[PDB]
């Protein structure tokens, strides 16, 4: 669950960025880490003091997030036949 | 052990006044009361449970709360119902601990008891015991004191104290200490003395009789 | 409809042992936790012990003076919880409240905390436990012999009532009958007076009735 | 640098609503969390309520006698915390304290317990709110009949303060100004004497000067 | 709740050796801060949470308990120290504050210059009949004031003005002002102020009447 | 990690850490490398 507050630095999204502070833990299974975050909308929603949301996944489906080290462009690929066709 | 002392003692209003009633405690309870109500010679009854929140069917003239260690219910406003019994009990920690309770009365004219002595019966003398029975009728508040005399003895723990409730007429009290005795120390005794203080009179009143008399 | 009826016993010899039930009724009884309050007479209520539902395990703990002194056992086949006082004492003369636990709105106890904190709704009637060597008898009623008043003391019986009438109820002028005290025997002391005026001290016959030994004494009073 | 500025009133009638506004500085606010400490004049400390930062809910509780009476709320869109004063009463005359909390050396507050055990670090000036129906007035200056000594009573003005002079601060051997004190209506009182020997009872003018309402009394003592 | 009573009252000393004990009414480990309100300032932490030294408070204070009741000593006193010294508590809400201590120094007990004035009669045209009795350069705190109208003891128709720690004797000056009316000014006679001190041998009786 | 001294284990701000399980062994073995034919 999370705490969230709007943001406050310009009126071109005023709104949609919430600073989303959090309990966690951390390596040490034994330590714990609460921090903040700041997220775009559509990444979370709320569920129901102040109003508290968590993710639209969290009870249909996991979540992963892509390893920062492949790219994402769409490559030039020659589509070949096997031989015979 | 974790003891409520609730306060007052008894409280004293008239009908459609604001009653307020503290429990405190003696550690850290921080929301685990209930609050009760036990009518006389009738069942408890639970009127803020968790110190704070309605119980369903009580009505919403009653409110409670506090701070962690010191709690304290507030009527608003009274009832001529209402003139109960009222505990505080805590729900954090076993063993289950109650409350001192409040007996309510009405508050209203201060009335001097009718203060009287009593021999027993010779056929009670024939039945040995010398119940010397002390009558008081009519008196408000509830603070009154009986003392005893037996030849100028002041005699405690061979008596038998009976008290009216609440009166609806007048709202006052009737009261009858019985000094329960037996036969030899009625006839090896004379100056057989009822020492009545009440607020109601201006000083001790000591109805007395004598052996046979 | 959910009605708690607490039944096991009068006067009891003490040493022994005493079995209590509190019948249960109106709703699905293992949804609920027991306990069980004592109250000795004229003073303020004494828990005992509580039992929960087996869904809590069915786990029993006590007061201080409880820990070896009584035994809680429920019975939901029956809808009933027995309550089992092993040598009783005179200590333990008193009247037993039995009540059930509250679940909230949404149907459910404390999850954290102790779990129990919605209190007991429903009280059962009480049962009433004297722990005494006394008999179930009629009263020795002797009048009191003097505005002054009389009176007819309406002493040791056994039970619970007697029904005093002053002239068969034909004088009811001042009549404040003292509820009944019990004694070290156990038995009922009833003081019943009336304020007659000292002009007047008919002869005042208290027509008592102790229907549960059909004991109806016609006591004159005279000075 | 980091500072906090109190604000919001000084002679407000009772019941009239009040808004209050705890002006900070210096630092990043909503890292701190606020709360409110009231103080009668010649008291001790009187704690209002806090209220949490928004990472611990920005939840805002209150002593027992705030509870109602009180509403505590900040804005970090102006790095100021507004407090509500709805119903004020004459108990509710005093001077009021606003502080922010103390994270520790690695810049936090406590884990486990009530979490906030580093205490107020920077206090704000405190503002001085009187709940009365009084008004802003020049001082009814009167002077002292009487080693004697004399005075003039700087009775009835607000707001503080006047300048007392003694023949416009020719006379100074003995002066004791004493600090004004309110009144019931809410007006300052000051008493301001010097100790003049008996056989000199100079002509001496006090020359008082109310600059907040530019009252200069110059009031001569007389026997 | 839990109450802090913090000892003692008030304290005098001269480079001496100070030590204030505050007590609870429950089990608080370690969670008390040790404030300093000098008179007409603002608060200052000294020691939070009971034995650990503030950041920019020096090294002569010393805090520490036991769970319940605290203590704070201080080794040594500075000229500046005499102000108000409270204990607070760290460990439940809601926040209950000390008694505090209001330190002067000692010294000789000094008797108070004790005064009675009659009100300006143009301040009888005022209607108000401000009764001053003056108190000055005394030493202790232990000052009493007793008013009499006709000799009844007056109680709440006065308000009291009392100077700071002085600094060139370090006694203190006091102004008892009996505020009255003119109506109950001329249907009385006998004004009197009755002043206990402790550097008085007796309570000095200053006293006056209607108009003189 | 920085009363007594407390340390954890070096990887565990690292990588992650699996034991061997017990049956299989540990002995470098005589291998003999041979080529796929035609070649
Ligand atoms: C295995 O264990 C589970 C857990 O205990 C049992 O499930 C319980 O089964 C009992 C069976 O009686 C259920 O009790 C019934 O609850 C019904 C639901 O009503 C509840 O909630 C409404 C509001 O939604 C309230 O108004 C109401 O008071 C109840 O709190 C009731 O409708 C049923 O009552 C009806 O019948 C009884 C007598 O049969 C009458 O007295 C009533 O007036 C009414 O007509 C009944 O009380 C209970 O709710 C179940 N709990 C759960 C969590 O499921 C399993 O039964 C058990 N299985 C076995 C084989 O033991
Ligand atoms: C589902 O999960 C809940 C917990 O999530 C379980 O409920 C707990 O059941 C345990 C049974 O052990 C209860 O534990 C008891 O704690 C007592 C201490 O009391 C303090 O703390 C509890 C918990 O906060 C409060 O409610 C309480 O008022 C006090 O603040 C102990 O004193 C008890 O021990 C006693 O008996 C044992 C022997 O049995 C003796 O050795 C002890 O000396 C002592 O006399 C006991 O340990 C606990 O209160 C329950 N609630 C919690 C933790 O929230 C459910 O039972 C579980 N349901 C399942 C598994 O079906
Ligand atoms: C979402 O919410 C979070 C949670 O707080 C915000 O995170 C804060 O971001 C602000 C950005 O301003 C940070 O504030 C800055 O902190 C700097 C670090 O200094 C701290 O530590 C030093 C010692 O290392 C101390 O001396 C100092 O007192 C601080 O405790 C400061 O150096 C900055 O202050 C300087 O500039 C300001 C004006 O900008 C002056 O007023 C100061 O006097 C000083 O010159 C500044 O305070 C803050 O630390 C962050 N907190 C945390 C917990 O991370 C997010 O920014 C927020 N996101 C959005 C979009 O709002
Ligand atoms: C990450 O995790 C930390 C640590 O758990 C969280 O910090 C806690 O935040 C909560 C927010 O609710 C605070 O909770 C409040 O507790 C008060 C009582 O505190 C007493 O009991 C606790 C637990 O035993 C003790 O630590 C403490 O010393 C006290 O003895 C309650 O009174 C509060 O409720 C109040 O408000 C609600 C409505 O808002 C009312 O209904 C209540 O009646 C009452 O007035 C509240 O529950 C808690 O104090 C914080 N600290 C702790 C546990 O140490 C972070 O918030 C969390 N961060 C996340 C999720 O982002
Ligand atoms: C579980 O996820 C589902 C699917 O997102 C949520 O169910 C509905 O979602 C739609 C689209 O977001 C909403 O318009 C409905 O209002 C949702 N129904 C309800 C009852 O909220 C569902 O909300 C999620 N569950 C929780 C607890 O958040
Ligand atoms: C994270 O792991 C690294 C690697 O062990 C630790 O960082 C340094 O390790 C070297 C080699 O032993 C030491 O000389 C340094 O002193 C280490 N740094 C520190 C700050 O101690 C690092 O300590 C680990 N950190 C945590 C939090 O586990
Ligand atoms: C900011 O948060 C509030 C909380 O009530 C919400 O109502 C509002 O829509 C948010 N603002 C914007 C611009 O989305």
């Amino acid at each position: 669950t999370l705490q969230c507050t709007n943001v406050t630095n310009n009126i071109t999204d005023d709104g949609e960025l919430k600073n989303c502070s959090f309990n966690m833990t951390t390596e040490l299974r034994d330590k714990k880490q609460k921090v903040y975050s700041l997220f775009y909308r559509l990444d979370v929603v709320q569920i129901n003091s102040n109003k508290e949301y968590r993710l639209i996944n969290c009870n249909t489906s996991a979540i992963t997030q892509a390893c920062p080290k492949v790219s994402f462009e769409p490559i030039p690929i020659h589509y070949c036949a096997p031989a015979g066709f | 052990d974790i003891h409520m002392t609730q306060s007052p003692v008894s409280l004293s209003a008239s009908v459609g006044d604001r009653v307020t009633i503290t429990c405190r405690a003696s550690h850290f309870i921080a929301n685990y009361v209930n609050w009760y109500q036990q009518k006389p010679g009738k069942a408890p009854t639970l009127l803020i449970f968790e110190s704070s929140t309605l119980q369903r069917g009580v009505p919403s003239r009653f409110s409670a709360y506090g701070d962690g260690t010191e709690f304290t219910l507030s009527i608003n406003t009274l009832q001529p119902e209402d003139f109960a019994s009222y505990i505080c009990q805590q729900s954090h920690s076993p063993p289950v601990t109650f409350g001192a309770g409040t007996r309510v009365d009405q508050k209203r004219t201060v009335a001097a008891p009718s203060v009287f002595i009593f021999p027993p019966s010779d056929e009670q003398l024939k039945s040995g015991t010398a119940s010397v029975v002390c009558l008081l009728n009519n008196f408000y508040p509830r603070e009154a004191k009986v003392q005893w005399k037996v030849d100028n003895a002041l005699q405690s723990g061979n008596s038998q104290e009976s008290v009216t409730e609440q009166d609806s007429k007048d709202s006052t009290y009737s009261l009858s200490s019985t000094l329960t005795l037996s036969k030899a120390d009625y006839e090896k005794h004379k100056v057989y003395a009822c020492e009545v203080t009440h607020q109601g009179l201006s000083s001790p009143v000591t109805k007395s009789f004598n052996r046979g008399e | 409809a959910e009605q708690l009826v607490e039944s096991g016993g009068g006067l009891v010899p003490p040493g022994r042992s005493l079995r209590l039930s509190c019948s249960a009724s109106g709703f699905y009884f293992p949804d609920y936790a027991m306990a069980w309050v004592r109250q000795a007479p004229g003073q303020g209520l004494q828990w005992v012990g509580f039992m929960r539902g087996w869904a809590y395990g069915g786990s029993a703990q006590f007061a201080a003076f409880a820990v070896g002194k009584f035994a809680i056992s429920r019975d939901d086949g029956r809808n009933v919880v027995y309550l089992d006082v092993k040598n009783p004492t005179f200590e333990d003369t008193g009247v037993y409240f039995c009540a059930r636990e509250q679940r909230n709105k949404d149907y459910r106890y404390g999850q954290e905390g102790f779990g129990y904190s919605y209190g007991m709704d429903v009280w059962g009637r009480g049962t009433t436990v004297v722990v005494s060597t006394a008999s179930t008898k009629g009263p020795s009623v002797f009048p009191l012999a003097p505005t002054a008043a009389l009176g007819c003391l309406v002493k040791d019986y056994f039970p619970e009532p007697v029904t005093v009438s002053w002239n068969s109820g034909a004088l009811t002028s001042g009549v404040h009958t003292f509820p009944a005290v019990l004694q070290s025997s156990g038995l009922y002391s009833l003081s019943s007076v009336v304020t007659v005026p000292s002009s007047s001290l008919q002869t005042y016959i208290c027509n008592v009735n102790h229907k549960p030994s059909n004991t109806k004494v016609d006591k004159r009073v005279e000075p």
